[PDB]
């Protein structure tokens, strides 16, 4: 039972950062006073993250 | 396109037609605030012509 309960718990590491799909990226901006974006801060809508 | 570009995009447009319209009346009453007097001589000038 613990040869299992070991092996369960790698993959699920295994699965939270390595391989770890996600969201592809529309970027949308309202303030005209940016003028550089940085991929980095994208976050998605407020709908969509309730959901998820 | 995005919704939220789109939102931004209609708005602006909206805006613009309430820019536009205003406008053009402004020189719509300059151009009848420019024919009120023009007729003091012209019109006399025309019975001169």
């Amino acid at each position: 039972t613990f040869e299992h309960l070991n092996r369960d718990t790698l993959r699920y590491i295994n699965l939270l950062k390595r391989l770890s799909v996600d969201l592809a990226k529309q970027v949308e901006v309202s303030d005209p006073s940016v003028t550089v974006y940085e991929m980095d801060k994208w976050v998605p809508s407020e709908k969509l993250q309730g959901i998820l | 396109k995005g919704p939220k570009e789109l939102e931004s995009i209609n708005a602006s447009m909206k805006s613009d037609i309430e820019n536009v319209r205003q406008e053009v009346s402004s020189y719509k009453e300059k151009w009848l605030r420019d024919a009120e007097i023009f007729g003091k001589i012209t019109s006399i000038f025309k019975e001169e012509l």
